[PDB]
Order: structure tokens, then C-alpha cells, then sequence
């Protein structure tokens, strides 16, 4: 069944979402034998001090001092795109579009994910978010690249609808 | 983490507000764990 | 008897007087006004706080830090002027930058007493008017005299004062009996109002503070209940916060409130208090100069939200729905409506709610509704409160406070049929009738609107009738002037370019075109030509004969609506009259909505 029937409300209430997970539980041995171990290592208590109390040395971050560098971030910071990022988005929303319009006029039906300028403005403020992180006052295509890595990931998995397959 | 980092607004001359917020929607299956990540959003916002 | 600091500080005020020349002025411009035109003025001018700071730092303090010895000097001065300079004494008000001084009812405490403040808030309860005996004047019969007495409180001076309680006579000094002459006694105004924290300021979730202020004379009904008003005053204390007599209550405090002398209300948004702008002739210049290109109906439609893209002939009704017709009354006492309706049904993604705000940012006078927001009793006014007086009065809802402006409606598909109906006669008779216990009333509510509204199915359907993809009454749609239907189909070669657009925003001015609708509309009022007469004529007769298959039924309401954009495009051009391009524009704009 199409993802706009496994929900229960307008399926034009996804249209305001930037990014969608439809996230699935596939049965598997090994993952399930992997998740099992993770979680019994969890309730014993090795967990708490392992990778916790090691990562904390460098290569993990405290929840205040993330909140704290948050709050930071959010006051100091605030990016803005690059002409060869504007150029790349462009011409990725347009190729998306074309391809979502050749797969409706080669049936009689409409996709239940629909594509929209707010996903073009969804993908500008996802690489914005990604710069400013960094602190940069500019975002380069190397911005770009993950944020439509991200989106491919997260939205167009729409592929899953009837239309979109082709 | 990119939605606690957050985007850029815009105020325009003739009024209109660009938003620069990110929202997102959490499809699954039950005990897929998308409860728990909401708890340590709200846990781990300066306002939440 | 005479005071040394109180003759040197009027001496002060004299000369700052006479440094600044438009205060004089002023006064003797409102004297010669009164003279000419007798309407009365009341005595009062503005001074601004900056040029006293420029002038003597002294004096600034201590009119800001100790008004109830530097004001009565100045007012004094003032009066002086006045009195010297011509062929009841004057007041004064304040204005310019009171620095630390400017606060709001949460952040005034007890040690502001005593000087003058300005704060900002939310009117929310006011007083009845009432009158306040100061001289009273009386009739021996025995004697053939006339007698009189005065009176004080001690709220009528700023510095305190030994009271003197006088009584009312009734006896003259040898015993004899007096008549009241009430027409040849004396009488003032008095009022009493609330202000409090404005609700897009206070912080959530928190009871809120207020501040009482006490208006005399000529300024006693200057705000009405809900309004953002901006109050200058002294904050003051009076009597005895139970010091006098033993009284071992010790809750209580001082009473305190603000003699007010300056009263402003400010605009905001989706508010009843209207904007308008000063007027200066350079920008009556400019604005009758762009009267007369040619295209300058294409400049003003295109100035609108120049962030969206297309959408022209959306712009061109938004402009018309703002500047508007004219409303007719005939001696018989009947009413012709004269306001423009828009209805939009489109996409979820067609940028319909950044217009509707557009619109609400826009307008002098706009109130912002929902569809499920505000229902029942919240649109009409249909709520009855009462006084402690006894008496049981009406407040005003989002349609009556929005009289002789636009209400913008959002989600207009998701109301229900009980508003539907009390909407009718808003939209047709322009006015609200209430029948419950112990009220029998109609209101004025000479409003337009302006709508968004979703298809049935998500999205638009070319394959089906237009019945099946609005699902509205009939009867409301002919109420609706002008129905527009927007669809988003993927083009390579549009999709590109609003890609570009929308990328360029990511990285005329509206004051002018406030100026210029302000003018418009307060200015010109066109009339019919017969040549708009044939236009009109022909093209209603040939709508209502055709055989296409439209998005709206045809009425009467049709040829009135080509009437009313006639006349609002009229009202565009500048020009007292209707011609012909203004009929074809009208009936060319109807044609394409409709078709
Ligand atoms: N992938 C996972 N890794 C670790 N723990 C998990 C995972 N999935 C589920 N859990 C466990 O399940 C609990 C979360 O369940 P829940 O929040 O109810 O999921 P959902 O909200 O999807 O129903 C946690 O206590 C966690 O220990
Ligand atoms: N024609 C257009 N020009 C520019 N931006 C548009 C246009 N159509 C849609 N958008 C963008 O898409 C978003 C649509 O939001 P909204 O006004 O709620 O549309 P709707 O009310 O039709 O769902 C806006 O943020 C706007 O920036
Ligand atoms: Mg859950
Ligand atoms: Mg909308």
C-alpha cells in the first residue's frame, strides 16, 4: 500500500515536512543477535562506563557543553549560500521535478508524496544548517553534496510510492 | 543535528519572513527506538 | 505668598520660550483658529523633551525627576505668553526620548514615584463620562443677589495642599433661602481607565500587571477599550496608607496611580486602531506625478509582494480590494453596497497564506482569522457582558471592530454553517443584528474580505466539474466578487525560473504605496459615464447569455461587482469620472477569473 494510505490524515499534511524516515522493521539474525548483545551490554553497566567514559576524551561531547555550544552556535552564526550552491540546487530540484512529472503523465494516478517548492527551501536551510556548525560565514558545494545526500536519503525514499517507480 | 543547529531567516523589504527552522517526520514501525531520540531531543535543547 | 525659586524658574521657562519659536506660534495659530471659527480648541501645546535637553540640562532633570516644582512654572510661563500675545489657563504635553524613564506596568515600582513616566499597554476597562462640580451659583429671593462657591480635591494639583472642605450652601449669611441656578454653575469632565501589559510583550503563562490613569477635560474620551495606547504621566500617591488614626491593619499600602497628561494610540496589528501617515507635498507631489503614466496600474500591481512569483492577476484584485468602490444611500433610506470580495481555492503549495499575511502587513486596518479560530459569539460580537452599574452592554468581535477595513479568513473551507449564515448578511447587508435577553441592536460592520480555501481532494481535478472541487453553497458564492483557482503544473522551463527567483531572495516601497492608498481613497470619489454604462451593459448581457461552463454562477451581483472594479480602477487613475478603459479593465479581470 502506498505511504499516503499507511498514514491516518490528509496526505497533504506531509507536504509541510522537510525530511521523512519511514523507518521499517526488517527481521534479520545477525542484526537482531547484534542489537541483543548492544542492549544486554547496556543493562549490565559496561555501556555506561565503555565508549562513554573513553569517548568522553575526545571523541565525544558532554550534553551541557553540546547544549551550551548550541546555544552559541544559534547566536552567533547564520550562513548563506554560495552562487555554485544556488546553481547545483537549482539544477537537482529541476531534474527531480522533470522525473516526478514524466513517471504522473505515464499513468492516471497522483503520487502520494508530492514534491513542492517548500522541498526546495527545505534543502537551502539543510545546507545552511550544515555551515553553520563549522561557524562559516559560507557554504561551498561540499555543503551541498551532503545535504542532498541527506535528502536523498530521508525524502526520496518516496521510491516506495506506486508512481515513483519507474 | 541539523535540525537543533537550525537555518537562516530572512526579513525582506516588503515584510514577507523566509523561516529558517527544519521540521521532520518520524514514519515506522513500533519499537523502532523513535521515541527515545524524541526524549533526548527534548532533554538536550537549551528550550524544549 | 510669592516664592523666589518659583518667579526664577518661570523666568527659566520665558526664555526657553522665546529661544524656540514654534511653540509661540502654535498658540497664536489655535487663538486666531478659535477666534475665526466662533468649534472650540482646547488650550494645550507639545513641548519636546530633546530641544529642553539641548537647552538647559537643569531644567530637563528636573521636569523629568521633579515635576510638581519645575511643570506648574512652566504652565504658568506659558499662560503667560498667552495671555500677553492675544488681541482658562493652558497645559502641557511631553514627547521626544524619556530614556530609563520609558517602561511598561510589570517594570513600574515604587521608586518612579513621583516622576514622570511614559508607558506602553493594552486599554482594557474604561469609566463612564462624568461631569464635576467646581462652581456653584445661587438666587436670594429676598434680596435679589447672586451668590457662588468653589470647590478642590487633591487630585486637581501636583504639589500637596491643606484641604478646605467646603459645604453647599443652602442659607444666605442673614438666614434667607437660595436657589440653585444650574445653567450659570460650572462643570467639568471626568474619566477613569486601565491600562495593561500588551499580550505580544507579557511573558507566557504569567497573570499580568496594570496601572489605573486618571484623564480630565479635553482629554476624556480619547481610547476605547482594547486599544495599544502609549500614556504620559506622573506617578503619584495620595492619602495615608493607614498612618493616620491607629489603624492596625498593615496589608494595605499606598494608593497609586498616574495623573495622565498625554495620551497616544499606537497601530498594531490585527487591531481596531487604524494607521495613518503625515502627508508632506513632497510626496503629494510624487504621488500626482505618478498619476499620470500610463502604466501605472502595472507598477503598483508589481510593487506587491514582489517575493512571489506570477500570480499578476491575484496582485491586480488585492490592489483593487484596497483601494475600492463607492457605497451609495438613497433618501428613501435604502443601502448599495460598494466593497470587493476575493475568494482563492488552490494548491497546498501556492504561496496563498504568504499573500493573505502580505495583506494583513499591509492594510491600515486588518483583523487575521482562521477557520475553526474564532466561532459563535467571536466573529460577531454576539457576547453580552455588564457593568457593575447594572447595566448589560455589548463588546466588539473580529468583523464589527473591522468596520471600514479587510478581514482575512484562512482554512475558510473548515468553518461551519452557523458562522456561514451570520456571515451573509456581513458580507451582503453589511450589518449585525442582536436579539437576546434584554438587548435589541444593529451594528455597522462595513467590512471586505479576503479568503483562502483547499479543493475537495488535495489537489485540483481538471476531470471533473467545478461543483465537485469547491463544495460551497451557491448562495455563498455569489457573495464572493471575484473566485480564483491557481494549480501548479511541473514545467521545465517554470520550474527553473522560480528556482532562480527563490534562490535570489535567499540571498516602489510599501510607505509609498500606504501614502498613495491612503490619498486615493480619502480624495477621489468618481462617477458613472454613460459610455461605462454600454460597456457594462453589453458584457453583462453577453455573461449572463453565454453557454461556457463557469466557476461561478451569474447574478445581478455580477453587474454590480463590473460597477464596483469600474469605480475602484477609476479611483486608481486619480480621476473624478469613469471611462471606457476602466469598464473594459473591470470586465476583462472578471472574464479571466471566470474563465
Ligand atoms: N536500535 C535500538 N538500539 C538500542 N535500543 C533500542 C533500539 N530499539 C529499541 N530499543 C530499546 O527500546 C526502548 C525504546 O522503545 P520505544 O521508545 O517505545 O520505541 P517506539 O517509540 O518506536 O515505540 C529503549 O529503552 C531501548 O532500550
Ligand atoms: N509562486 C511562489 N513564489 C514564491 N514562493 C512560493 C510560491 N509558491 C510557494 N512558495 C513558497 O512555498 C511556501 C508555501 O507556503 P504557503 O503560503 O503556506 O502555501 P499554501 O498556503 O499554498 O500551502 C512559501 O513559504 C513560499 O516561500
Ligand atoms: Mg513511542
Ligand atoms: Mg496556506
Amino acid at each position: 500500500k502506498s505511504p499516503g494510505d499507511n498514514i491516518d490524515f490528509q496526505t497533504t499534511i506531509l507536504s509541510r515536512f522537510d525530511m521523512i524516515f519511514i523507518v521499517k522493521d526488517d527481521h534479520n539474525e545477525e542484526r537482531d543477535i547484534s542489537i541483543a548483545n548492544h542492549v544486554i551490554n547496556i543493562h549490565t553497566g559496561n555501556a555506561n562506563a565503555m565508549q562513554n567514559q573513553q569517548e568522553e576524551n575526545g571523541s565525544e561531547i558532554s550534553i551541557e557543553k553540546m547544549k551550551r555550544y548550541i546555544t552559541y552556535c544559534r547566536l552567533k552564526c547564520a550562513p548563506r549560500l554560495s552562487p555554485q550552491a544556488a546553481e547545483k540546487l537549482s539544477s537537482n530540484f529541476v531534474t527531480i521535478r522533470k522525473q516526478l512529472l514524466i513517471n504522473e503523465l505515464e499513468s492516471t494516478e497522483r503520487s502520494s508524496i508530492p514534491i513542492t517548492i517548500r522541498q526546495l527551501e527545505a534543502i537551502i536551510r539543510i545546507t545552511e544548517s550544515l555551515a553553520k556548525l563549522e561557524l562559516s560565514p559560507i557554504a561551498q558545494e561540499r555543503h551541498v553534496d551532503e545535504a542532498i545526500r541527506l535528502f536523498q536519503a530521508s525524502t526520496m525514499d518516496a521510491a516506495s510510492q506506486d508512481p515513483i517507480g519507474g | 543535528v541539523c535540525l537543533l543547529m537550525g537555518g537562516s531567516k530572512k526579513i525582506l523589504p516588503d515584510g514577507m519572513r523566509l523561516r529558517g527552522d527544519i521540521n521532520v517526520l518520524l514514519l515506522g514501525d513500533p519499537g523502532t527506538a523513535k521515541s527515545q531520540l524524541l526524549k533526548f531531543v527534548e532533554k538536550v535543547s537549551p528550550i524544549a | 505668598a510669592p516664592d523666589a525659586v518659583f518667579g526664577d524658574r518661570v523666568r527659566r521657562f520665558q526664555e526657553f520660550l522665546d529661544t524656540f519659536t514654534s511653540y509661540r506660534d502654535s498658540v497664536r495659530s489655535i487663538q486666531v483658529y478659535n477666534s475665526n471659527n466662533a468649534n472650540i480648541l482646547p488650550h494645550r501645546i507639545i513641548i519636546s523633551l530633546d530641544d529642553l535637553r539641548e537647552f538647559d540640562r537643569s531644567f530637563w532633570s528636573g521636569i523629568l525627576v521633579e515635576p510638581a516644582y519645575f511643570i506648574p512654572p512652566a504652565e504658568k510661563a506659558l499662560t503667560d505668553l498667552a495671555d500677553s500675545m492675544d488681541d482658562h489657563p493652558w497645559k502641557l504635553s511631553f514627547k521626544g526620548s524619556f530614556g530609563a524613564h520609558a517602561l511598561s506596568p510589570r517594570t513600574l515600582t515604587a521608586q518612579h514615584l513621583n516622576k514622570l513616566v511614559s508607558v506602553e499597554g493594552i486599554v482594557t476597562k474604561t469609566s463612564l463620562v462624568r461631569p464635576k462640580l467646581i462652581r456653584s451659583v445661587h438666587y436670594a429671593a429676598k434680596t435679589g443677589r447672586f451668590h457662588y462657591r468653589d470647590y478642590t480635591d487633591a487630585t486637581t494639583t501636583l504639589t500637596t495642599r491643606i484641604p478646605t472642605p467646603a459645604i453647599y450652601p443652602t442659607e444666605d449669611t442673614e438666614g434667607n433661602k437660595l436657589t440653585t441656578e444650574y445653567g450659570y454653575s460650572t462643570f467639568i469632565d471626568h474619566q477613569r481607565i486601565t491600562v495593561q501589559e500588551m499580550p505580544e510583550m507579557a511573558p507566557a503563562g504569567q497573570l499580568p500587571r496594570s496601572i489605573d490613569v486618571i484623564l480630565d477635560d479635553d482629554l476624556v474620551d480619547k481610547t476605547k477599550p482594547g486599544d495599544r495606547v502609549n500614556v504620559v504621566g506622573v506617578f503619584k500617591s495620595l492619602g495615608a496608607g493607614g498612618m493616620n488614626q491607629s489603624n492596625s491593619n498593615t496589608l494595605i499600602g499606598f494608593k497609586t496611580l498616574i495623573l495622565g497628561n498625554t495620551v497616544y494610540p499606537l497601530h498594531a496589528r490585527s487591531t481596531g486602531v487604524a494607521a495613518r501617515q503625515m502627508l508632506t507635498d513632497f510626496d503629494i507631489r510624487n504621488i500626482n506625478k505618478l498619476s499620470k503614466k500610463k502604466d501605472i496600474f502595472d507598477i503598483l500591481s508589481q510593487s506587491l509582494a514582489p517575493s512571489i512569483y506570477g500570480h499578476d492577476h491575484i496582485k491586480k484584485a488585492i490592489l483593487l480590494m484596497l483601494m475600492g468602490g463607492v457605497e451609495k444611500n438613497l433618501e428613501n433610506g435604502s443601502h448599495l453596497r460598494g466593497d470587493i470580495n476575493i475568494l482563492m481555492v488552490g494548491d497546498p503549495s501556492t504561496a496563498k497564506s504568504q499573500l493573505l499575511r502580505f495583506v494583513l502587513n499591509t492594510a491600515s486596518l486588518a483583523i487575521a482569522t482562521t477557520g475553526r479560530g474564532s466561532s459563535g459569539v467571536g466573529l460577531t460580537a454576539a457576547v453580552t457582558t455588564d457593568r457593575e452599574t447594572g447595566e448589560r452592554r455589548l463588546e466588539a468581535g473580529a468583523m464589527v471592530l473591522a468596520d471600514r477595513g479587510v478581514v482575512c479568513i484562512d482554512e475558510f473551507d473548515k468553518m461551519t454553517d452557523v458562522d456561514r449564515v451570520a456571515i451573509h448578511e456581513v458580507m451582503e447587508q453589511q450589518t449585525v443584528t442582536i436579539a437576546k435577553a434584554g438587548i435589541h441592536t444593529t451594528l455597522n460592520a462595513r467590512c471586505s474580505v479576503i479568503a483562502a480555501a483547499n479543493p475537495v481532494f488535495g489537489q485540483y481535478d481538471v476531470n471533473r466539474d467545478p461543483h465537485q472541487n469547491i463544495a460551497l453553497p451557491d448562495s455563498l458564492l455569489s457573495r464572493f466578487d471575484l473566485l480564483f483557482v491557481v494549480t501548479d503544473d511541473i514545467n521545465e522551463i517554470r520550474d527553473r525560473s522560480i528556482s532562480e527567483h527563490v534562490l535570489r531572495t535567499h540571498r516602489v516601497t510599501i510607505p509609498f504605496l500606504r501614502k498613495y492608498v491612503q490619498y486615493a481613497k480619502e480624495r477621489v470619489i468618481p462617477q458613472l459615464t454613460q459610455e461605462a454604462i454600454n460597456v457594462i451593459v453589453k458584457n453583462y448581457t453577453d455573461l449572463r447569455n453565454d453557454d461556457n461552463t463557469k466557476k461561478s454562477p451569474i447574478t445581478a451581483r455580477t453587474l454590480e461587482t463590473l460597477i464596483r472594479l469600474a469605480t475602484a480602477h477609476a479611483k486608481v487613475r486619480l480621476s473624478k469620472t469613469v471611462n471606457k478603459v476602466d469598464a473594459k479593465v473591470a470586465a476583462n479581470l472578471l472574464r479571466f477569473a471566470l474563465l
